[PDB]
């Protein structure tokens, strides 16, 4: 159709544009255009084709309107060749009726419900009023009254109307409802004593507020009866609507949607450009080359294995360019061993989450619903898990995983020569627990801090590749001036660590160490010294981080004695299971708290990779929130 | 460029409808004046044909 000369339509990062440009030049295409800026000559556009395409759009529009009057949208997935005329013709006669069919729906509706609440006070009022609703020669003035109000009311006709008036009431509960009598030249004076009182008539809707009460009654009756009756017919043809349109719908939908993208996308690109990424146009013997494949970096619009996983797929956005510095993409095999390796649980912690997984493979029935993780059936977005299968695989393997650093963990919290523990007993493993016990804990911390030391080295390195390969030496000198630091740092830790190695013999070496460090970054000149205690806290936060993903993790597992061991009387194998009254408990307490345990090293990492050490997205900058990066 | 060499083909195309017209223009003009001519001695060869016969007579009748 529209580009008969024909467009191919490429969106992405700024920075790839000359690469991407030249992906789309190899691939058959011809007259690519803007390439930096905009705004085409002779190949843009006018108002006419706009026009058509409003046209679409109001098909497009009106298609929705009444998929909304129904219930619901559409999904993409077959358009049709139509005509826009067509398609404009289509929806109008379908529409109308469905719409035709809403708007009596909605009226029926209140109907039935103002009908329900005014029949009986009004049946109550006629019933007193016979003979003298006609009457204009008297005047009768109905109005709703309650019982406390029956005085107050009362009393300003009876100033108003003195005994020149009989007044009656008649119940349904809630109050009684009521006719002054009075004579139609006392009408003012009645009108008035209902007015200082603020008591209010039952005027009702329409013609039937102000009608003679007994005929206007059965009117009111009428509707009473009629109206759930009508809405019955009404709603099944709607639902009937739903039922055969909503294929029809869908396709008229998806095509005249797609059409609308497909016209504007002419549209825009006449004028100026992606922005910064690229169109162009094709002979049709150069069209149908070039879509296919052009290389992943940019999204387009068309007229062992498991570290290979997700990994692969981080492959494709190591190559989205930007500088000579490397790319996003390392955070998902960077993470893995320790991610898994917080979790160092027993056969109550740890080693049951596989049911949980078996729960995303097998299902539940045992309460209310769940059917297939794959179908991903939801109460917040279902969209959602069909994508994260990607992270399916790996939460099935976070949790095996972890449930085997729980196995290494019952290496040394069972076998009875490793500590007092028994080998296998009358009760569970990891029994009367011992890792808790300093000189065995010291060690399980110590095995905490040493992930960190990765990650202190692992950052700065890459501060270094970014003014190498960026080419800054305002970067480079950053990076890798403060390692010039560091051999004095270890100096200093090391006197302490060892109680002696350093600080007092590498503590002489310290006092050169400290120059180093500050050569380049005066050859900055760097007002910007003071930074440097700073930097300081952040070693010591790798420590503390891992630290608690031990600690807490430990905690956890110390936890299961007074989960599973123990936690009234002592726990044997009876009132063990009067602790089971707390046991089942105790799982549903445990998956609360692990949803918290793996954010701290996503935290960790993100401190690292946001002080720019291999990211491009950092406080914006294309690429997006790695939130939702790395997941794929 | 396959794109370019249409649009040349096409502007060249619209440039041999412009001297068509043209041409049909020039031509409509030419055979205006060829009928517009005859015209003309049609009307003088009449008058002057009469003129003779009539003044002939008068001849007659002297």
């Amino acid at each position: 159709m529209i580009a008969p000369m024909e467009k191919l339509v490429l969106a992405g990062p700024k920075g790839r544009a000359k690469e991407l440009l030249q992906s789309l030049q190899q691939a058959g295409v011809v007259h690519l255009e803007t390439l930096r800026p905009e705004a085409l000559s002779a190949y843009q556009l006018s108002p006419e084709e706009r026009a058509e395409l409003r046209r679409w759009e109001a098909v497009s529009a009106g298609a929705e309107h009444t998929l909304s009057l129904l219930g619901l949208e559409a999904e993409p997935a077959r358009p049709f060749p139509e005509g826009l005329e067509a398609a404009e013709k289509a929806l109008s006669p379908i529409q109308a009726h469905a719409e035709g069919l809403t708007r009596q729906k909605q009226e029926l509706e209140e109907e039935l419900a103002l009908a329900q609440a005014y029949l009986e006070p009004l049946e109550r009022l006629a019933a007193l009023a016979h003979g003298l609703d006609k009457s204009p020669f008297l005047r009768v003035i109905p109005f709703l009254l309650t019982e406390k109000e029956l005085p107050l009311v009362e009393e300003a006709l009876r100033k108003a109307l003195e005994d020149r008036y009989l007044l009656a009431h008649e119940a349904y509960a809630g109050g009684v409802a009521a006719l002054v009598v009075v004579h139609r030249k006392e009408v003012d004076q009645a009108k008035a004593a209902l007015s200082r009182a603020g008591v209010a008539e039952l005027r009702l809707p329409g013609a039937l507020g102000e009608l003679p009460l007994s005929e206007a009654a059965r009117r009111l009756k009428e509707r009473a009866e009629a109206a759930p009756r009508e809405l019955s017919e009404v709603r099944q043809h709607l639902a009937k609507l739903a039922r055969e349109s909503a294929s029809t719908l869908q396709s008229l939908w998806t095509r005249a949607q797609d059409e609308v993208a497909r016209l504007k996308a002419l549209e825009e690109l006449a004028s100026g450009r992606f922005g910064f990424a690229l169109l162009g146009y094709v002979p049709v013997k150069a069209k149908p080359k070039v879509e296919e494949a052009l290389a992943r970096h940019k999204e387009s619009v068309v007229y062992n294995p498991p570290w290979a996983k997700p990994f692969e797929l981080l492959v494709s956005f190591l190559n989205t360019p930007k500088y000579g510095t490397f790319d996003p993409t390392p955070v998902v095999p960077v993470f893995f061993p320790f991610w898994f390796g917080m979790i160092v649980g027993d056969i109550g912690y740890a080693l049951l989450f596989y049911l949980v997984g078996r729960w995303l493979s097998g299902y539940v029935k045992r309460n209310e619903p769940l059917v297939i993780d794959l179908f991903a059936l939801k109460l917040k977005p279902q969209v959602i898990g069909k994508l994260v299968h990607i992270l399916n695989w790996m939460v099935f393997w976070t949790v095996v995983w972890g449930v085997i650093y729980g196995e290494f963990f019952g290496t040394f919290l069972e076998h009875l020569g490793v500590f007092g523990t028994p080998e296998h007993p009358g009760l569970i493993p990891i029994l009367i627990h011992r890792i808790d016990t300093a000189k065995t804990a010291n060690l399980l911390i110590l095995l905490s801090v040493a992930f960190g030391v990765v990650l202190v080295f692992f950052g700065l390195a890459l501060r270094a590749y970014l003014g190498l390969k960026h080419r800054h030496m305002a970067h480079f000198w950053e990076g890798v001036g403060y390692l010039g630091g560091l051999v004095g740092v270890l100096a200093l830790a090391a006197s302490y660590l060892g109680n002696l190695q350093a600080g007092w013999l590498q503590g002489l070496m310290y006092l050169g160490f400290g120059v180093f460090l500050l050569a380049v970054l005066m050859s900055r000149i760097w007002l910007m010294i003071p930074e440097i205690f700073t930097q300081a806290g952040h070693i010591l936060s790798h420590i503390r981080i891992y630290a608690v993903g031990a600690a807490g993790g430990i905690l956890a597992g110390l936890l299961t004695d007074v989960g599973f061991a123990l936690a009234e009387r002592l726990g044997l194998l009876g009132v063990l299971l009067g602790l089971l009254v707390a046991g089942v408990l105790h799982l549903l307490i445990l998956l609360l708290t692990t949803l918290g345990h793996m954010l701290q090293p996503i935290r960790l990492l993100w401190v690292e990779f946001f002080t720019k050490f291999g990211f491009y997205e950092e406080n914006g900058r294309p690429y997006r929130p790695f939130k939702s990066v790395r997941e794929a | 460029s396959k794109l370019e060499a249409i649009l040349s083909q096409e502007v060249e195309a619209e440039i041999q409808a412009l001297l068509q017209e043209a041409e049909a223009k020039a031509e409509a003009v030419k055979r205006e004046a060829e009928e517009k001519a005859k015209a003309l001695l049609q009307a003088r060869e009449r008058a002057l044909e009469a003129q003779y016969r009539a003044a002939l007579r008068r001849a007659e009748s002297a």
